[PDB]
């Protein structure tokens, strides 16, 4: 249920097509939304059903440009802003506007921590204004911005008569706001009435039902099993009796704004239980021998340490360019992510920017595992595949392009894949549009190569089944179950025959061919060549020659030399 | 007054017996201390 | 400020007559607020004053009150009992068995700062008069954790006692007079917050961590803290140095933050703690850990390879019972290295124990700790055989930490022995402590030792009192040495001055190390002549050997490579 939200503050969809696709991929199921819900360029006819479970929004909330009718957030719990959009703005709706918000109906939501309400160019919405913000946002940010539209070119209806106060936010007679700031009474925080009894927890944040600590509505600083508090209880307890260090075996890890019994994959584990993207300094990311990674501290000098996009080195370029590719030179595991942009292959003047060749694309042979996402958008015509990317193993996918995606391919000339070691894709989705030359996209295992349920594949806009079976777009027999990925029989990700060289063939020349062969548990590799060839039986044995039944030219006991 | 079992109980203090606790129990001399008058000052 | 109290650890225990106790008790608990051991009121008779008993604030142990005969015991400024340390396994608050034979004891006691127990229970016994006590309730003091195990009685037989005050509420009155109330602050009171309130109102009730009641919804104004304690604050743990930054995604500095050290937060660990990665000043480190500093303050590290055997000691771990080490225990020393506790020389060991069935001491297995090098805490000697004149069981001994002290105060306690010299040749740094000679019968040389420059830490000082005699060691058998500085000797022998004028080789010093007379020919290195390169020869009235390697000679013995002096 932990979605990781998207990352567009302004920008057009790569796909508009599975841009609701991706959205009802993305934040269905979620209750916690550790990142941002936004909800750009969606036009009318948007099944939104999705949104009737999301309570509590770690980040900003951003409804803009869309041309639905409405948005049904009723659910919508709590806003908190760890990041916001703009320098004091959480709930920023714009630009929406026949199409257009008819009402917010935020029944729920009763708490903004930190930022600010940006309403405005929305000529649709009835009860932007009526809206009391000061019992909604926090003591210590009451000094907040508060820019309300004012141009609606819609006369509609009062509010419903059934509640008083008149603070509706909709036609509706369950559609209006109940204060919990100036209704109390005292220094109550919260509160469900105007009794001082009916006051709420000093932890709770967005109301409560009952007086306890275990039964708020939202609260503030870290929930674990109901039973929610200042600080989260940590690895290790400090006992006071003989001074010494005990690790408690109840003390759950922190993530983000609740604490669970153990963070879920793409999240480094500390000592202290914080777990997050990247870890600090003077640490390097290990195997904890499970399936999880949990980072520890290191020696003395620890370098050799390889650095990508979205990190201390690079932080305001996009492409990979020419100036930074010796930073990329033999490391095998990118601390980041790598971007293709179509700037990347551009010539401009008077910048000293000259653009990749094929040939130095190379240096990315020994890359096995990106702890980003991959971003390409523009190939020359050198070659058709990413052989230039074949021995990558692993992609983390902890930093995303947009949030949302991973793999992502754009407008590319590309033909098959080719990503033959490709065996995990940890977050973020694949985004493969506008590429009208590939046609290898059905027949990839994608549900093999996914660790969470909340991932799915989201092609169009590609080559489609008729230029594939005239032409004769198909593979060979070797790869089981259709799982394939180019026309060559050295891309199977599973075969029912051994490998001769990371290569499915037929069979081994143990009993045929002119070299002989061993035959390994899963590979299929080459003995030493001075063993003779026995005509009808099992040749070779192992790699040292002294497990053959007889050899070329000398008999010695180690092994057969020819001189 | 205490039993024979407290012979070597008490190191260097006299036995003696409460009602109410009824649990074995020394007496420290001048200079000592501890739960069996085992620690000096 | 906040003057510490050590507190004691001898239970019901009588020291002495009625009045020497009495006396102890009034050298021992006098001008003192945070008791970190256990305030145990016994022995006190009908006529004697406890005027210094008001100025005890909080006590860190349980309270035990028993075989009283005054009628009143001070205990006002009692604010809260934290109970570290149990009586009945369960108990924290015992007053116990308080009568006469005319059955007058503990008449009144009014504990009025008291207001919450944290640990333990309450169990009231046996007190034929007693005012007042049988009102107070309980369940505003003790919690819903240990409500099970508390149980008490009161037989109030022929008392004589006058009537309580109507106006406090429930009844519940420590004393008679005007003020005298429990300051109840649980059941009449908002179940809107899980800590203590100061009013009825369900809005101003205090910290989380404010225990006890308080003086304001900021955490400033607070009493005591629950279990960990900022300065002039209240917090649940105070954070460490580097924090996160969400500007630069980097290591930031702390606006507020301190080391852990027990309760309260300090900002430096003292130089003979483990700083540990969660920014806490701790004793011992974990089980697969490596103890070894790497900046100036110790640390400690995740052990790699074997990780064999930490030596737990007395008191902690799987000997906290016990009392004193003896021959059922020293198997569990044998290939020891690093002493990370206490150890307690005992007149109990060298005797045999009938009670616990422990065959007596062989004198001859003290050297199986010969092995270990340094202790932790505190070297309690307190018995040695009457035959043996010098401690070299503890030869190797490197340094003392200090960590764990002898009622707080000493590490290293001599006393009490029948040896004519201390014979701690490699006793270089003591971290922590004070070292006591008193009681002895023999053993001079300890004026001469100049105990400033071996302890660092401030605030220390020295006691050594009634030993030998300064005018018994003036003959020639006792002598601290000849030609060597006066900064320390320990024993007549001449492998005892600290530093010696020109020659240091081992753990001895002579005249000089013979460069001219001599068949080893050592060269000067520090004021510390070792042995040069065993294939050089000799000069005649010549500096033969220069420094540490073969290189360093004008003629080889057999053979020469190069610049060097090889045997072939
Ligand atoms: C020599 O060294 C011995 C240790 O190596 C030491 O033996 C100890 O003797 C103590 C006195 O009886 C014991 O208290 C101590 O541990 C006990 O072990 C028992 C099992 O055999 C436990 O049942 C016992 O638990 C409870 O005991 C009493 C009951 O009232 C409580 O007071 C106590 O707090 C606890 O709740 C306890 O754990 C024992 N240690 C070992 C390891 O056996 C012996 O006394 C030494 N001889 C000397 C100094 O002369
Ligand atoms: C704090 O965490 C608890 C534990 O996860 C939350 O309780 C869950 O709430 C969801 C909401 O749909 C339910 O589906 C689950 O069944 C609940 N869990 C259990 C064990 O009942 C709780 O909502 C969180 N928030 C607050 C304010 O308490
Ligand atoms: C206890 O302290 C007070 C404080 O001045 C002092 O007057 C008194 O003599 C002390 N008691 C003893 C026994 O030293
Ligand atoms: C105290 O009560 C607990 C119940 O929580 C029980 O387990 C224990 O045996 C009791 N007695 C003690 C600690 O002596």
């Amino acid at each position: 249920q932990v979605c990781t939200g998207t990352d567009m503050k302004l920008r057009l969809p790569a796909s508009p097509e599975t841009h609701l696709d991706m959205l009802r991929h993305l934040y269905q199921g979620c209750q916690v939304v550790q990142g941002n819900l936004e909800l750009t360029y969606l036009p009318t006819n948007a099944s939104l059903s999705f949104l009737q479970d999301i309570q509590e929004v770690q980040g900003y909330v951003l409804i803009a440009h869309n041309q639905v009718r409405q948005v049904p957030l009723q659910r919508l719990r709590i806003v908190r802003g760890t990041q916001l959009f703009e320098d004091n703005y959480a709930l920023a709706v714009l630009d929406n506007g026949p199409g257009g918000l008819r009402e917010l109906q935020l029944r729920s939501l009763t708490e903004i921590l930190k930022g600010g309400v940006l309403i405005q160019r929305n000529p649709q919405l009835c009860y932007q204004d009526t809206i009391l913000w000061k019992d909604i946002f926090h003591k210590n940010n009451q000094l907040a911005l508060t820019l309300i539209d004012t141009n609606r070119s819609r006369a509609c209806h009062p509010c419903s008569p059934m509640c008083k106060g008149s603070r509706c936010w909709g036609e509706s007679s369950e559609d209006c706001q109940s204060l919990t700031r100036t209704v109390c009474a005292g220094g109550c925080a919260r509160c469900k009435g105007p009794l001082p009894t009916d006051c709420c927890h000093e932890q709770c944040a967005a109301g409560c039902t009952g007086p306890k600590h275990s039964d708020c509505l939202a609260c503030l600083h870290f929930n674990h099993s109901g039973i929610c508090e200042l600080h989260c209880p940590a690895l290790v307890t400090y006992n006071t009796d003989t001074f010494e260090s005990m690790p408690n075996p109840e003390g759950r890890y922190t993530f983000g704004a609740s604490c669970v019994t153990a963070c879920p994959y793409n999240y480094l584990s500390t000592d202290v239980g914080s777990c997050t993207l990247v870890c600090p300094l003077h640490n390097q990311e290990v195997t904890a021998e499970d399936g999880t990674q949990r980072c520890e501290k290191c020696s003395k000098p620890c370098a050799r340490v390889c650095y990508g996009l979205g990190m201390e080195h690079l932080r305001e370029v996009r492409a990979v360019t020419s100036a930074n590719i010796q930073e990329f030179a033999g490391c095998k595991k990118i601390f980041g992510s790598l971007a293709f942009l179509p700037e990347s292959f551009d010539g401009d003047p008077a910048s000293n920017t000259a653009p990749l060749q094929p040939e130095q694309l190379q240096v990315f042979e020994t890359l096995e595992e990106i702890t980003g996402y991959l971003y390409i958008s523009a190939w020359p015509d050198s070659l058709p595949d990413l052989s230039v990317f074949q021995n990558l193993q692993v992609i983390r996918g902890r930093i995303l392009h947009n949030g949302a995606y991973s793999l992502t391919l754009q407008g590319l000339g590309i033909s098959w894949l080719g990503l033959r070691s490709l065996r995990e894709l940890g977050s973020g989705l694949a985004l493969i549009h506008h590429n009208t030359h590939l046609c290898f996209v059905h027949t990839v295992p994608w549900d093999q190569l996914f660790r969470n349920p909340h991932q799915a594949l989201l092609h169009t806009a590609n080559r489609p089944e008729d230029e594939c079976v005239g032409e004769g777009l198909a593979c060979h027999q070797l790869c089981a179950r259709g799982h394939c990925w180019g026309p060559g029989p050295t891309q199977c990700v599973n075969c029912s025959q051994f490998l001769r060289g990371q290569e499915c063939v037929e069979e081994c020349r143990v009993l045929q061919g002119l070299p002989r062969e061993y035959v390994n548990a899963r590979h299929c590799l080459p003995c030493h060549p001075e063993c003779q060839p026995q005509n009808g039986s099992v040749t070779c044995f192992g790699p040292e020659a002294d497990q053959c039944v007889a050899c070329a030219h000398y008999k010695d006991p180690p092994f057969c030399v020819a001189r | 007054k205490c039993s024979s079992d407290m012979n070597g109980y008490c190191l260097h203090g006299q036995c003696i017996y409460l009602v109410d606790m009824s649990q074995n129990y020394c007496r420290c001399e001048v200079g000592y201390t501890g739960v069996r008058c085992e620690h000096f000052f | 400020e906040k003057k510490v109290c050590q507190g004691t650890s001898n239970k019901l225990t009588q020291l002495g007559t009625f009045e020497d106790h009495f006396l102890s008790l009034q050298r021992m608990f006098n001008n003192c607020e945070v008791v970190l051991g256990n305030l145990e009121i016994t022995y006190v008779q009908r006529n004697y004053d406890l005027s210094f008993l008001k100025t005890i604030q909080e006590v860190a142990g349980y309270v035990l009150i028993a075989l009283n005969t005054v009628e009143r015991i001070p205990l006002e400024n009692l604010q809260i009992i934290r109970g570290n340390m149990y009586y009945e396994n369960s108990y924290a608050l015992a007053v116990l068995s308080n009568y006469d034979a005319n059955k007058t004891g503990l008449k009144e006691l009014p504990m009025r700062n008291l207001q919450e127990i944290l640990h333990g229970a309450v169990r009231f016994s046996n007190n034929p008069a007693l005012c007042n006590v049988e009102s107070i309730q309980w369940r505003d003091i003790v919690s819903s954790d240990f409500l099970s195990n508390m149980s008490m009685d009161f037989q109030n037989h022929l008392g004589s006692c006058q009537k309580c005050d109507p106006s406090c509420p429930n009844g519940s009155c420590w004393g008679a007079g005007e003020e005298n109330c429990q300051k109840l602050t649980k059941i009449i009171c908002a179940q809107q917050c899980s800590g203590r309130c100061r009013g009825k109102s369900p809005s101003d009730c205090c910290h989380n961590q404010c225990a006890a009641g308080c003086t304001g919804p900021r955490e400033s104004d607070c009493l005591v803290c629950r279990k960990f304690r900022d300065e002039a604050t209240c917090k649940d743990t105070c954070p460490p140095l580097m924090l996160y930054n969400p500007t630069t995604y980097q290591m930031d500095v702390n606006p507020e933050g301190k080391y852990s050290f027990g309760a309260t937060c300090v900002k430096k660990c003292p130089r003979n703690y483990v700083v540990t990665d969660h920014g806490s000043c701790v004793r011992a480190c974990g089980a697969d850990s490596y103890e070894m500093e790497e900046d100036g303050v110790r640390k400690c590290k995740k052990c790699e390879g074997p990780c064999r055997k930490v030596c737990n000691g007395i008191g902690i771990g799987e000997f906290k019972d016990s009392l004193s080490i003896n021959a059922t225990n020293i198997k569990h020393f044998k290939n020891c290295t690093s002493i990370s506790g206490d150890l307690h020389i005992l007149p109990v060991a060298f005797r045999g124990d009938s009670f616990t069935h422990t065959p007596p001491l062989d004198p001859q297995e003290l050297d199986i700790l010969k092995t270990v090098k340094e202790i932790t805490g505190f070297l309690l000697i307190q018995a040695w055989p009457e035959n043996r004149t010098d401690l070299h069981a503890f030869e190797n001994l490197e340094i003392i930490r200090g960590r764990t002290k002898q009622h707080g105060q000493f590490s290293l306690a001599v006393v009490s022995l029948n040896i004519t010299s201390l014979g701690l040749r490699s006793l270089k740094e003591i971290s922590d402590g004070d070292v006591i000679i008193s009681g002895n019968k023999n053993l001079c040389y300890a004026n001469t030792i100049n105990w400033k420059k071996l302890f660092g830490t401030s605030g220390q000082k020295t006691k050594i009192i009634s030993n030998r005699g300064e005018n018994s060691c003036k003959a020639t058998g006792q002598v601290c040495h000849a030609l060597c500085s006066p900064e320390g000797c320990w024993g007549p022998e001449p492998r005892d001055c600290v530093s010696c004028r020109n020659v240091s080789r081992g753990r001895e010093c002579v005249d000089k190390c013979n460069l001219l007379e001599g068949e080893p020919r050592e060269f000067v290195e520090n004021s510390e002549c070792i042995q040069c390169h065993p294939e050089c020869l000799p000069q005649a009235m010549n500096i033969t050997c220069t420094g540490r390697g073969p290189d360093n000679c004008i003629q080889c013995a057999h053979y020469i490579d190069g610049p060097h002096c090889v045997k072939t």
